[PDB]
């Protein structure tokens, strides 16, 4: 059932992402791996904030 | 006026005042859109967060309501 | 008020948790200086005398009458000095009325008092930075280190709330004549509460690490009296 | 394991069988000891 | 497979190390020390450039 | 025995271990570690092959000095009451060194949730985090843990009765467990609302969720090297320390697992 | 030699490399206090040109250097692994390569320490390390990431060497040894081990916390995110004040021995010493919150702390008194260890009595962040730790190596560091008293006096370590000329006012501690057959 309203979440645009707070997401520095604003455990489906 | 405050409020008695001057802001925010027609008991509340907050906290505060990005419990309804 | 040259002592008190802490200390230092004093007599006399004793009396070993009174005895020092610091702790904890309210937030390295209280034209809140007068801008006379650009002018005989935050590192709020000593974390405004018993003017500086503008943070506060507080405050 | 004792096998330096004299070791390590934080210094006033 | 009485034979009659006493041990002991050589000389050999304030290239 | 034959012995129980690289090698790598992680934090190193160069040669330091005290262990008998009593209370001190990081951690999450901050909303979990729910994967991950629980000691016991073939299955078995523990973890951490820059939740969250986490994967690798050991008959049916090590370091662990579910998610929630 | 030092094995070896290491570092930690002190003579910059991030990187550098890599591994590394292991009759302790990571553990704490005081700009934080201070809004570059990793890594070696020292003197006890026949400084160590292990895990939490903060973008401080700094507070004080008694008791255990063989009679109440001791570690974890009476607990709170601080004058001042009732009636030797003992007791208890006064919540409101606090904390952290190093290295030092010290020159050397200590920090407390703020490289002028003659004094206290080093060189190179000459005390213990010099000759060592009745320099695996003892 998760999995499917993942599936579902995953057909959002990117104006209908909701308001990510003050305290969501913070980037104090960009991380050295990679290429900068994505953590170890990133979920591109899920997790889409920047 | 010659030096009146806010005095002491019973339900805040200890040396930090951050959440003090927090639901002062939220219950005159409160007191608008829910109830509305106290506008001078609403000024109670206004006094209050303007006496305890700094400026750059209702400036901020402010802001993220005016951009929804507010976590206090606002409820328009 | 002022710190003086070679001095040994409290700075002159303005306000009745300044001097309540000044008489707490010596209530202290009786006692600390009792035993400083037989501690040191009885080190001195002991190896004065037993420094060319050629009998060691080897078998006092346990003792128990001097154990149970040198255990009960600091016990009843520290009773006797901790029953007036909690007269002074509940004392000065206490907020009874406060007639003033002023904002001193304190920025990396400088503060930003405001009067948030009052007017300016009318109902708008009064504000200004006290920035440290710089070593190459000192005229003739002013205090280094300690000469702000603007004081913190304030009414004296009057209780004041102090309510001191910060919003980049901890800074300290620290006024030792007036008693005054709380820090400014960036999370949570804090409160304390003075009332000055004389005008003047009252020196202090940030009492904690604020990175390299640290020792030029200084706080002027200016205790005037009434009248000449509403003219300044009408003025500003 | 069986290792050599006696007054000067204790220590992790050379005293006695020596080229050098043993002072220039003993004050060169506390000098250098005590110049690290010159060179520290020299550093940060040379940034 | 229990060699471990073969084993304790082999580690009890060797005057070599006990990090050597097995037939393998050289097997795992000289890449190890290459690979301990390089990781420990590399970072030491990227401090003048900390302390000068070059950081590294993007390329 | 007569003087002659006593005189050719230890007349001490205690090891005599014998002189060693592996000190100053583990520490050199934890040198080399701490000095390329904190050039490559910051850019001064163009990529990560460093820092991973000096994990791998830390690890296989360690791995190395392990080799070396099973040596000692087995073939050498070194390991006599006397030192199996020492390194028994040696573990469990060190079983309580990390009992107490995980209380400072206890104590930043019970922090940043009684005392709510302002620009959170007063209260916890935050408002726009969802927080992950007890009863749906959580739970499956603590009835495991509990099972692995009662592997381990099933096996012990197995393995003190002289049953080798139930020793070995359930090592095996609750070896399996831990790792599908560590598989619903990350599975868990794959798909999920929040992230370790979200908020003070999502901080002290995955911190102490990602510290049990290291925890178990070394508990993976201590049951690989026992069930190694025992396979190729190691381990003995009454001189055993290191699984009596891993079988409390799992029992640890789990209480572990049992109150960071108790409070981050049925108090949390 | 590559063998026995670089790969060893036994605690006496590592006991002399973690000496070599600590002597090394506190030199470099009296050369920064040096230029603190120097720079710190007069308003105004004087020898740093402006430059207020160099010294509060010399602070913390000379801080952290004589606390975690001088009287850390002196007392506890050095001492503990010299005589732990004999004291209680153990062949060598056990976990020997735990014992030997520990130390090759620790100088690279100093190098990475020495590296971020050279990288970009310094740690400028303190030694508390306290955010946003410390994180990367105000503190960028690596370097206070080299200063966390220099704090983790003498974690580790202060864990290790813990644990190490708990199932040595636990299980590797002789056969005659209950666990109440045990010598005071074994005690010490125990203790002090006990709350290493208590207390390390909760610093390594909050700095790797601090460490998260500043590099991997998480919040458990920032204020912008909704985390605490004060919860840093919180936990590295909750590390900071086991600490300041783990540094402390060793000196405890050290200086009842050396009482008890100058005063020629044992210690008084010998149980009751172990039980102070162990009241004393008990009663250190309560009290961790007399370090921030000003961020604005509760009422409540602070009168709770006042009160716990305030409990722990009552075991230190059993044990103070205790050491009094020893020397009182006894037969004095007024060598080098009773002399730094006798100081010990006198300026602990001036240090301590300061401590008491700032252990009120309410003066604390007057003291916090003076220098004040600096009177009280070098009052007991110089002559309690370091005046307990050098009773202890004078005590030990002609069995553990062989070869005697002179004897004017170290009196010299304990007179010249005593009037030098006390010139420096006792006007500290009037310049607290009068309001000098903490962690200022300049001042308003009207410091300038006690601040001139501190200055002073610390070239007195220098020219001391400067003859103790050169006391050293006299001792390495004519230790048995001064054995054969008269310029050495060669018997610690005179003959009793009975005893002829030849009944003397036959008996020559009375001590309560098996470690004098061992060789000059003991040998390399001693106690073949365990010591006995009924
Ligand atoms: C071990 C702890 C220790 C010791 C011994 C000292 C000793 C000295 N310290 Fe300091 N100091 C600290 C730990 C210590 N200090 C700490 C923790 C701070 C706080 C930092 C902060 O707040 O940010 C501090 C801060 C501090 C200040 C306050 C700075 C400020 O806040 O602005 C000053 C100012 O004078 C100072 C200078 C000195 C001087 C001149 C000595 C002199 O006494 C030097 C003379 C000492 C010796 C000569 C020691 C002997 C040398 C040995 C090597 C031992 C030999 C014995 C054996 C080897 C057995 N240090
Ligand atoms: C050597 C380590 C050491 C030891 C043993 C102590 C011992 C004590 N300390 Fe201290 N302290 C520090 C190291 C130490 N301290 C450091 C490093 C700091 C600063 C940290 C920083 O800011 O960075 C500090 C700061 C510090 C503070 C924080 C103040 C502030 O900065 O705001 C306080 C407050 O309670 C305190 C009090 C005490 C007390 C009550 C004792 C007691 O244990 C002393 C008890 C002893 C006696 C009282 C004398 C002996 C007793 C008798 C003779 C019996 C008679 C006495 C009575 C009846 C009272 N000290
Ligand atoms: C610095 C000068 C180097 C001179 C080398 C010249 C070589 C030519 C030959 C000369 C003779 C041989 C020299 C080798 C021997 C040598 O000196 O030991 C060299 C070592 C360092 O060696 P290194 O790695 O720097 O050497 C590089 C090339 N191999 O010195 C030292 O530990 C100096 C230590 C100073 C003394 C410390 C005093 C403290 C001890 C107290 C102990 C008491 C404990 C009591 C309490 C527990
Ligand atoms: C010395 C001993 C120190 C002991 C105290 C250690 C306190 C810190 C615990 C570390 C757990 C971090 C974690 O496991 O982080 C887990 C997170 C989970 O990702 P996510 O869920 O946000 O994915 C988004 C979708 N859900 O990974 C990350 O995002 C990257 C974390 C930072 C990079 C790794 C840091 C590892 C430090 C290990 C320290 C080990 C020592
Ligand atoms: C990081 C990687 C972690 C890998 C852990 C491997 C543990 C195997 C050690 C072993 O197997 O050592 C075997 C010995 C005893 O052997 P025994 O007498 O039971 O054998 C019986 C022969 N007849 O155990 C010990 O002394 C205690 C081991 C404690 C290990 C602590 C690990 C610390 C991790 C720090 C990170
Ligand atoms: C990390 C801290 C690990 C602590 C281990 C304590 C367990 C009890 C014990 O003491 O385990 C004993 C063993 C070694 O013992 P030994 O060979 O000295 O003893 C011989 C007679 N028993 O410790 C270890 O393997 C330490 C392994 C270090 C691994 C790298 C860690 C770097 C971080
Ligand atoms: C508050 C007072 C204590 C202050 C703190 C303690 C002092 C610290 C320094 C102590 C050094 C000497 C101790 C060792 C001596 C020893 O060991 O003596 C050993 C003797 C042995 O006695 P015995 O053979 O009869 O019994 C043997 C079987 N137990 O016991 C005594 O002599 C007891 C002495 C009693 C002291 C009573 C003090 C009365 C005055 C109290 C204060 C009044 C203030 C008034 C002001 C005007
Ligand atoms: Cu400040
Ligand atoms: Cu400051
Ligand atoms: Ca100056
Ligand atoms: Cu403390
Ligand atoms: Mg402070």
């Amino acid at each position: 059932e998760h999995a499917e309203h993942r599936e579902h979440l995953k057909h959002v645009p990117d104006s209908e992402w909701p308001r990510d707070y003050e305290f969501m997401n913070i980037r104090s520095k960009p991380f050295f791996w990679g290429d900068g604003d994505k953590t170890l455990f990133w979920n591109p489906v899920v997790n889409r904030h920047i | 006026s010659p030096l009146h405050t806010v005095g002491f409020d019973a339900r805040f008695p200890q040396q930090n005042q951050t959440k003090h001057c927090w639901q002062s802001y939220v219950d005159y925010h409160k007191c608008v859109n829910m109830k509305g027609e106290d506008f001078a008991p609403c000024k109670v509340f206004w006094k209050t967060y303007n006496a305890l907050c700094p400026l750059d906290w209702i400036e901020k505060w402010d802001d993220q309501r005016e951009k929804g990005i507010f976590a206090g419990d606002i409820n328009s309804d | 008020d002022v710190p003086t040259p070679y001095a040994c002592y409290f700075q002159d008190s303005a306000t009745p948790n300044q001097e309540g802490i000044l008489e707490l200390h010596d209530n202290i230092m009786f006692y600390l200086l009792v035993i400083l004093g037989l501690v040191s007599w009885m080190l001195y006399t002991i190896v004065m005398t037993y420094s060319k004793n050629p009998i060691a009396y080897k078998y006092i070993k346990h003792g128990q009458t001097i154990e149970v009174i040198w255990t009960i005895f600091p016990a009843v020092i520290l009773l006797i000095i901790a029953f007036p610091s909690f007269i002074l702790l509940y004392l000065c904890d206490e907020v009874i009325s406060p007639a003033m309210t002023i904002k001193a937030i304190g920025y990396q390295w400088y503060w930003k008092y405001e009067y948030s209280d009052f007017i300016n034209d009318s109902g708008e809140t009064v504000e200004f930075e006290s920035y440290v007068i710089p070593d190459e801008l000192l005229e003739e006379g002013q205090l280094r280190l300690l000469d702000t650009d603007t004081s913190m002018v304030v009414p004296v005989d009057t209780h004041i709330r102090f309510v001191v935050t910060a919003a980049d590192v901890i800074h300290d709020f620290a006024i030792p004549s007036l008693g005054i000593k709380v820090d400014a974390t960036p999370g949570r405004l804090n409160q304390v509460s003075a009332l000055i018993q004389r005008e003047g003017v009252f020196y202090g500086a940030c009492s904690e690490l604020c990175g390299t503008g640290h020792a030029n943070m200084p706080i002027k506060i200016e205790a005037v009296s009434l009248p000449k507080f509403l003219e300044w405050l009408n003025e500003q | 394991v069986h290792f050599k004792d006696g007054v000067y096998e204790n220590i992790p330096f050379k005293v006695k069988g020596r080229k050098t004299p043993y002072a220039l070791s003993h004050f060169g390590f506390f000098a250098i000891g005590f110049a690290v934080p010159f060179v520290a210094c020299y550093v940060q006033l040379k940034k | 497979a229990n060699k471990v009485i073969q084993l304790q034979k082999i580690f009890q009659s060797s005057t070599k190390p006990l990090w050597w006493r097995h037939p393998r041990s050289a097997l795992y002991l000289y890449p190890f020390y290459a690979i301990f050589a390089v990781a420990v000389v590399t970072p030491l050999l990227y401090i003048p450039n900390a302390i000068r304030g070059i950081k590294a290239k993007k390329a | 025995m007569t003087h002659l034959e006593r005189s050719r012995h230890q007349q001490h129980p205690f090891h005599m271990v014998m002189p060693s690289p592996w000190p100053i090698v583990v520490s050199f790598a934890l040198l080399s570690l701490a000095l390329s992680t904190a050039l490559t934090m910051h850019g001064y190193i163009g990529n990560m092959n460093m820092v991973y160069l000096a994990l791998f040669v830390l690890l296989t330091s360690s791995i190395l000095w392990f080799r070396d005290i099973v040596a000692e262990a087995t073939y050498l008998g070194d390991h006599t009451m006397a030192v199996r009593k020492g390194i028994n209370l040696g573990f469990l001190m060190f079983v309580l060194s990390e009992v107490l990081i995980f209380a400072g951690l206890f104590w930043a999450y019970f922090h940043s949730a009684m005392s709510p901050d302002v620009t959170l909303g007063a209260c916890w979990p935050p408002v726009g985090i969802e927080a992950v729910q007890p009863t749906e994967l959580p739970l499956l991950n603590t009835i495991i843990l509990l099972s692995s629980g009662a592997t381990v000691t099933y096996s012990h016991h197995a393995l003190i009765a002289g049953n080798r073939n139930k020793a070995l299955s359930g090592l095996l078995i609750t070896f399996w467990l831990i790792v599908i523990f560590v598989t619903c973890q990350y599975i868990e951490y794959t798909n999920a609302a929040f992230t370790i820059s979200d908020g003070v939740y999502g901080s002290v969250f995955y911190a102490g969720t990602g510290l049990h986490f290291l925890h178990m994967v070394m508990l993976a690798a201590m049951l690989g090297v026992n069930y190694w050991r025992m396979r190729n008959y190691h381990l003995t049916a009454g001189h055993h320390v290191g699984y009596e090590t891993t079988i409390i370091y799992t029992h640890v662990l789990d209480v572990i697992w049992l109150f960071l579910y108790v409070v981050f998610y049925w108090w949390g929630v | 030699m590559v063998q026995r030092w670089l790969y060893s094995t036994n605690a006496k070896d590592i006991a002399v490399l973690y000496f070599m290491l600590a002597i090394f570092s506190g030199m470099a930690g009296t050369a920064m206090s040096l230029i603190i002190r120097l720079e710190l003579a007069a308003p105004g910059s004087q020898y740093l040109h402006g430059n207020s991030q160099l010294f509060n990187v010399l602070v913390v550098g000379h801080a952290v250097l004589m606390i975690f890599f001088l009287v850390m591994p002196a007392l506890i590394g050095g001492f503990g692994n010299y005589l732990l292991p004999l004291m209680i009759g153990a062949t060598d302790t056990a976990f020997p390569r735990i014992n030997n990571i520990a130390f090759w553990v620790l100088p690279m704490g100093l190098v990475c320490l020495v590296t971020s005081t050279l990288v970009e700009s310094g740690a400028g934080t303190g030694w508390t390390v306290y955010p946003p201070l410390s994180s990367i809004q105000a503190h960028s570059g690596p370097s206070v990431d080299l200063a966390i990793f220099a704090l983790h890594l003498t974690s580790i070696s202060s864990l290790l060497g813990a644990i190490n020292f708990i199932v040595t003197t636990l299980n590797m006890r002789t056969n005659g040894m209950t666990m109440h026949k045990l010598p005071l400084f074994v005690w010490s160590i125990f203790i002090t081990a006990f709350l290493l292990l208590l207390s390390l895990p909760v610093l390594s939490a909050g700095i790797t916390m601090l460490l998260l903060d500043r590099n991997f973008n998480t919040s458990f401080f920032e204020v912008s995110g909704g985390g605490d700094p004060i919860l840093y507070e919180h936990l590295f004080w909750f590390f900071g004040h086991p600490e300041v008694y783990i540094l402390i008791i060793p000196g405890f255990g050290i200086i009842s021995h050396v009482v008890s063989t100058y005063s020629k009679k044992p210690v008084f109440g010998e149980i009751s010493m172990v039980y102070a001791m162990a009241s004393i570690g008990l009663l250190g974890f309560l009290v961790w919150s007399h370090h921030m009476y000003i961020v604005g607990l509760d009422a409540d709170t602070r009168a709770y702390f006042t009160s716990a601080t305030m409990i722990i004058a009552i075991p230190t001042g059993i044990k103070i008194f205790s050491w009094l009732a020893t020397i009182h009636g006894g037969s004095i030797r007024l060598a080098t260890p009773m002399l730094y003992a006798i100081a010990f007791l006198f300026l602990f208890t001036m240090g301590g009595l300061t401590g008491v006064a700032l252990a009120n919540a309410s003066l604390d409101v007057a003291f916090h962040d003076t220098y004040y606090v600096v009177g009280h904390f070098h009052y007991v952290l110089s002559m309690g730790a370091i005046f307990s190093l050098f009773a202890g290295y004078y005590y030990w030092s002609p069995q553990i190596l062989g070869l005697n010290y002179n004897e004017k020159l170290a009196q010299i050397q304990f007179w010249l560091i005593f009037i030098g200590a006390n010139v420096i920090f006792f006007p500290m407390h009037f310049l607290g008293i009068n309001g000098m703020p903490r962690r200022i490289p300049d001042y308003p002028d009207a410091f300038a006096g006690w601040n001139y003659v501190a200055s002073i004094g610390s070239f007195i206290a220098t020219l001391s370590l400067f003859l103790f080093i050169y006391i050293l060189y006299d001792q390495l190179v004519n230790g048995l000329n001064n054995k054969v000459n008269n310029k050495s005390v060669i018997y610690n213990k005179a003959p009793d006012f009975v005893e002829s010099n030849t009944i003397f000759n036959l008996n020559t060592v009375k001590s309560s501690s098996i470690e004098f009745l061992l060789t000059s320099p003991p040998a390399v695996h001693s106690f073949n057959t365990p010591a006995v003892q009924s």
